[PDB]
């Protein structure tokens, strides 16, 4: 179970780089559980998106 | 507990009761609830219930190589299956009687048929890995029934009886 | 429990008097039809007398066709759902 | 012929266990051979 | 009130939740399915939490009671007639859904057998006889079909996966020995060609079939 | 304290429970790690360990008595006969395990 | 209009026939803001916008189908409501394929 | 009367062919409320909202 | 339902049991209160009483083209 | 544990760079967002999204980044253990920079 | 008290409520001298003395069902002497 | 009450295993009144004069 969770962060990880992001894995890894806990693809970018205003205001 | 594992015992599966047909059987015990003490002992009632799937098995495929033998055997082998598949449900209201019952009377129950279990289901793999069909699968299983344990010696006599009656039939159409 | 199948009579009537209220919105009338209790045994009553001609208190006589006439409402029906309405008008 | 052949087998069946009839449906059609006969046998002799 | 009648003489909806759902019971070994969901959420950081329709014991099993003898139902997602397969969110109160999946899957294709046999069933002689035996055998699985709806409907009821499914357990033997000799008798039905082939090799896989089964 | 007695029915069945015992052949004693226990019920687990000890030589004869029939006739009906006192051991131990769970004493 | 727009709030929440005031109350505001429609009225427009909506979903048959009930329709009686009617339908017309995520988690949060 | 009866066979229909969800007497009551006037805007706005209210109340 | 299920297989309409001429006598759909699952097999219940007034219809045409055979065929018909 | 709320905090916390109560009131602002109602864009087709992606790297002229990022998607579905593919690459989508 | 005291007379000697006389006065004499327990109160010397019985008898058969029948009486919860009650059995053997 | 059923069975099979020659109405009358706290010494002794 532990390899499997592993496994799947890893190619997310890989896919993410790619598009370029400041993001950190653990953060990525939350938005996973928040999809798998259901909830429109719309509201889940608003706050992620949110999120990055900010902080980089904030810093 | 008692519900899931009364059921992986007639041989529907679990998740928590992994069965990934017929290479093997794992058991699946990585349970909070249940105690390390309770759940070691859960392994040695399904190993019982592995040998129960791989006789079943030898059932659906020759009723339904060659030889009329064959399935007059699995004929005469459900019949001894039947009082294993009776306890199976009067242990059902065995849990409903009282909540107070666990798992230690389900050790209890199946210790009078797990003397039955792996002897026979060595007695047909024995038949199925030399290939032997015919009239001397019931030599072969009368030279089983020459043996020993009383519960056994006793039942592979009534799985030697339904076919020999198939015997009976040809050499009575024959004379 | 049971469905309505198993349920008898009552849960049948209790549905019947539902449904039909969903429909008998949208139809505007003085008052709208209800039910007026007759039995499944009074009926049975009532139909032994108009085979002879006479009338009981859901026949009214109508000497303009020389005919009989049944109540057209939700009027009780037995507990059929207004299919003795058509059933003994013939 | 139909009829005939239900009474034949129902006669054996039931003069319960088949066990007296052996073995067993091709021996119902044995009795069905000389039902057959005796229409055959009969046909020829107005020939 | 109409309605309120209604939702208390009859089993709350499983095909709406309009009228919630009795997910309770006093043992703590029937509210396995709770705990078994528990701990998979406490043990998988990846874990979607299945959404299931909650049942209200044994009427999952009168609606597969149905389906063996009778009409389909809409709380199976069943396709076509080769294929009927099992709702992919009904679960049991004190079972797990993969192992209460595994049992339904089971039953499900010996209830596929019953809908494929009665898709042969249309309203020569010889082909129609035949197709009227399998009908006249009917009757008498339609007549276990009311013996066994009347233990459940009755109250306490007293019936469960294990000592319900033993009673038609012959009967679904029966009807699995059906299937064979069908199977292998119609296959020069859709090509060309029925004329004597159809009725032939039809009492070919009968006449096989009783050779194979009476004298064994 | 409760948690002892539930493993010392593990160990009259004479599979490794709760604990780690770092024996199963000489005698089954339950380790705790601790100085801070006291040796007083421990040396009553050391008089139920003795009890179980005995009870998995009896299960390895049974084990060593699976076979397809080779030797003896009498030579795995008396280690059937074995068993069938061995079933007894196993009913007074169900009641034990039906004293643990919240429903005189259950002390050891 | 009272009683009807109630009856809709207790049937809807399947349950409630005054633990459906907050949602009354609610249904009043929104039906008290006034909205204004793109396109009213026109029988072909609307029966026009549900006929690519059907093969658009893949469930082409089916748009067959809706062309014969449309007329059908008229035949039992002829509506004066029926583009709002006709409208209501196509907003609550989904796809075949996809679920909306869960909805049944979305509580929680 | 006889008239109210057979609209709804051939509008139940196309509500269940084109997914819309609603259960008989719900149909009932739109119907009541186009022929008493409504916007449509509002009818289709307060049942979407009303719908995925009740799922969450629910669950 | 059980003098109710008599009255419907007569042929006769109910409420619960409407008449759609386009298709005879059936059962209207999705009734709540009742799983949708027991009404596929009422409608085939609907089904030996929608073809049972599809009967009568053929009696009472010729009884209270032509034929002296047609109404013989009504007194053939009623023994079934 | 994992509850849609308790996953929101953790993402708060760590971003702002503050401890838990220090972001209260962002966390306030954030439950607001999400519990306003948001109607599906995704109802068909993991393909079509998929196809977004790799637009706009094409886009940006980033196109090995395309081409590994083919590959990936193939691995990302037959590992198969996230159920809601579909959302995430939209998240993904909006996330496309340069 | 009383009433079940009489009862008990007079369902055992089988004789309506105002012949049973004289036994009455035996029993509320017998009963009032020593009313209450005059041993400690403790099931298990009880359980163990019906156990030590059958062994006795070699009906340890009987013996090993006795046990999970008496399990079974106090997981039920309904009883609070139920001590002496055995012991009222144990003593009627 | 349900409960009570069950305990006066497991009462009346303990009794029938121990051949004592009690029934169900002695034996309810027996527990009701232990139950009060009665001595179960004097009467057993109560019950083997009443059976004498």
């Amino acid at each position: 179970n532990m390899s499997a969770v592993r496994e799947t962060m890893d190619v997310l990880l890989e896919i993410s780089r790619l598009l370029n992001t400041g993001l950190d894995m653990e953060t990525l890894s939350i938005c996973v559980r928040l999809c798998e806990q259901g909830i429109n693809p719309e509201a889940l970018s608003s706050v992620i998106k949110e999120l990055r205003r900010a902080s980089d205001t904030l810093k | 507990m008692i519900h899931e594992l009364l059921l992986a015992l007639s041989g529907y599966p679990g998740s928590i009761f992994t069965w990934n047909k017929r290479t093997g059987l794992q058991v699946s015990q990585d349970i909070p609830f249940l105690h390390p003490g309770e759940t070691s002992v859960l392994n040695r009632l399904c190993k019982l219930g592995t040998d129960y799937i791989r006789f079943t098995e030898f059932i659906e495929q020759y009723t339904g190589l060659h030889g009329i033998y064959l399935r007059a055997f699995c004929r005469g082998l459900d019949s001894i299956l039947q009082p294993y598949r009776q306890a199976l449900l009067d242990l059902e209201q065995e849990f409903l009687a009282d909540p107070h019952l666990s798992i230690s009377h389900i050790n209890y129950s199946l210790d009078q048929f797990h003397l039955l279990f792996p002897s026979i289901m060595v007695v047909v793999e024995q038949i199925k890995s030399q290939k032997i069909h015919g009239c001397q699968i019931l030599e072969t299983v009368y030279k089983h029934s020459c043996g020993g344990l009383p519960p056994v010696r006793s039942a592979l006599e009534k799985t030697l009886a339904v076919c020999h009656g198939v015997m009976y039939k040809q050499l009575s159409a024959w004379m | 429990e049971p469905y309505v199948t198993e349920a008898g009579r009552e849960a049948f009537d209790k549905l019947y008097k539902l449904h039909e209220g969903g429909l008998q919105i949208l139809s505007a009338t003085t008052l709208q039809p209800q039910l007026v209790l007759l039995e499944e045994t009074d009926l049975v009553k009532a139909v032994l007398n108009v085979l002879i001609g006479v009338v009981s208190s859901t026949f009214s006589y109508n000497q303009a066709l020389q005919s009989f006439a049944v109540k057209q409402g939700v009027y009780i029906s037995g507990t059929s759902p207004d299919n003795v309405s058509s059933l003994l008008t013939q | 012929l139909y009829t005939l052949f239900l009474e034949s087998v129902q006669s054996r069946l039931q003069h319960s266990e088949s066990v007296t009839c052996q073995s067993f449906e091709l021996t119902l059609r044995s009795c069905l051979y000389p039902h057959i006969g005796k229409q055959y046998l009969e046909c020829c002799g107005n020939l | 009130d109409a309605r309120s009648w209604l939702e208390q003489h009859i089993v709350h909806q499983y095909w709406t939740s309009r009228a919630p759902r009795f997910s309770h019971s006093s043992h703590l070994h029937s509210n396995l399915s709770a705990i078994w969901d528990q701990h998979l959420y406490t043990t998988d950081p990846l874990y979607t939490p299945d959404d299931k329709t909650i049942v209200t014991e044994t009427q999952v099993i009168r609606e597969t009671l149905w389906l063996l003898s009778g009409v389909k139902k809409l709380l199976i997602f069943q396709l076509n007639d080769g294929k009927v397969n099992v709702r992919n969110d009904i679960i049991v109160t004190h079972m797990t859904q993969n192992c209460l999946r595994s049992v339904l899957e089971q039953i499900a294709a010996y209830g596929q057998v019953v809908f494929r046999l009665q898709k042969f069933i249309d309203e020569f002689r010889t082909y129609q006889a035949f197709m009227w035996a399998l009908y006249k055998y009917f009757i008498s699985f339609k007549e276990e079909l009311t013996e066994i709806e009347k233990c459940i409907i009755n109250k306490d009821e007293t019936v469960t996966l294990a000592i319900v499914l033993d009673k038609l357990a012959p009967r679904l033997a029966q009807l699995k020995v059906l299937h064979r000799v069908f199977s292998t008798g119609i296959a020069e039905v859709p090509p060309d060609t029925r004329n004597v082939v159809r009725a032939s090799h039809l009492l070919n896989t009968l006449y096989k079939a009783i050779l194979d089964y009476d004298n064994v | 304290e409760t948690s002892l007695v539930r493993d010392l029915l593990y160990v009259f069945q004479g599979i490794d429970g709760k604990f780690v015992k770092m024996c199963n052949s000489e005698n089954c004693y339950k380790v705790d790690g601790k100085v801070a226990v006291s040796k007083s019920l421990k040396d009553i687990t050391s008089k139920l360990s003795e009890l179980g000890w005995l009870h998995n030589k009896i299960k390895k004869y049974t084990d060593q008595r699976s076979l397809d029939r080779a030797f003896g006739l009498v030579g795995q009906s008396f280690c059937a006969a074995l068993h069938q006192e061995l079933k007894e051991y196993y009913r007074l131990l169900s009641v034990l395990h039906s004293q643990l769970q919240v429903e005189s004493s259950l002390t050891l | 209009p009272n009683v009807l727009l109630q009856n809709l709030c207790c049937r809807i929440l399947g349950k409630g026939e005054a633990d459906v005031a907050q949602q009354f109350q609610y249904a009043v505001r929104v039906i008290g803001s006034n909205f204004a429609p793109t396109v009213e009225r026109d029988e072909f427009l609307v029966t026009e916008k549900i006929k690519k909506e059907f093969v658009r979903q893949r469930r082409e048959a089916d748009g067959a189908l809706f062309s014969e009930l449309h007329r059908k329709l008229q035949s039992q009686g002829v509506l004066k409501n029926r583009w709002s009617i006709l409208y209501l339908l196509l907003s609550l017309s989904e796809d075949p394929r996809k679920q909306p995520n869960k909805t049944s988690s979305f509580a929680a949060l």
